């Protein structure tokens, strides 16, 4: 699909309120495979599974290993910058 | 099979 923005506000105490599969190493992206409800990436409303996460606050996701990918996603705070495409 | 992580 067509390659999408979108912004995602959390708070400190949480966490984004997503599962991610994939990465690098297994040939495939950084996949969204849940979207937990309530929690900040359902809150914002654009964010959905099956989503490859391309990159976040400008930092390139396409290449990362999952534990890469796990470490950059949990590092981001406050109002956070999604580049996301469904495929 | 992939892993797959909570965050």
């Amino acid at each position: 699909g067509p390659i999408r923005k979108v912004l995602l506000l959390k708070e400190d105490h949480e966490g984004l309120g997503i599962s991610i599969t994939g990465g690098k190493e297994h040939g495939v992206p950084i996949l969204i495979s849940e979207i937990h409800p309530g929690q900040p990436a359902d809150r914002c409303g654009g964010l959905h599974v099956g989503d490859a996460i391309l990159a976040v606050n400008g930092v390139n996701l396409r290449d990362t290993k999952h534990k890469e990918a796990v470490t950059i996603l949990s590092q981001q705070r406050g109002e956070i910058e999604f580049e996301v495409v469904y495929v | 099979r992939w892993p797959t992580s909570i965050l």
